[PDB]
């Protein structure tokens, strides 16, 4: 939303969805 | 938007009460012209 039809927002982008996923098949052991 | 930008970027759109001397002393004069009651002490005149 905040970096759209930029380089840096795909890449922010990138990162976030690749964190949703590893805590969500991973486990989050941070949140406790 | 406008961050796309590279040359020429588009910059328009973001960034108590006192009274005055001398007034009392005017409606002094009006309130004792109109009346007739003495002005000085009776018994300190005495
Ligand atoms: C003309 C132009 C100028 C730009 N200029 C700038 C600039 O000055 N600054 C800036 O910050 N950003 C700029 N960008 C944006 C920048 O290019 C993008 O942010 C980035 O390159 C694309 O990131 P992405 O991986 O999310 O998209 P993509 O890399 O397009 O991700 C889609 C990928 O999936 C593939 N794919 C597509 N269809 C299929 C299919 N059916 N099956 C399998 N794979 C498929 C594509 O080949 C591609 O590899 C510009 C973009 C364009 C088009």
């Amino acid at each position: 939303r905040n970096y759209p039809a930029t380089v840096h927002g795909a890449l922010l982008s990138g990162l976030r969805e690749a964190g949703r996923i590893a805590d969500q098949f991973l486990g989050a052991m941070y949140t406790l | 938007a406008r961050t796309m930008q590279t040359a020429r970027k588009s910059t328009g759109g973001k960034a108590p009460h006192r009274y005055r001397p001398g007034t009392v002393a005017l409606r002094e004069i009006r309130r004792y012209q109109k009346s007739t009651e003495l002005l000085i002490r009776k018994l300190p005149f005495q």
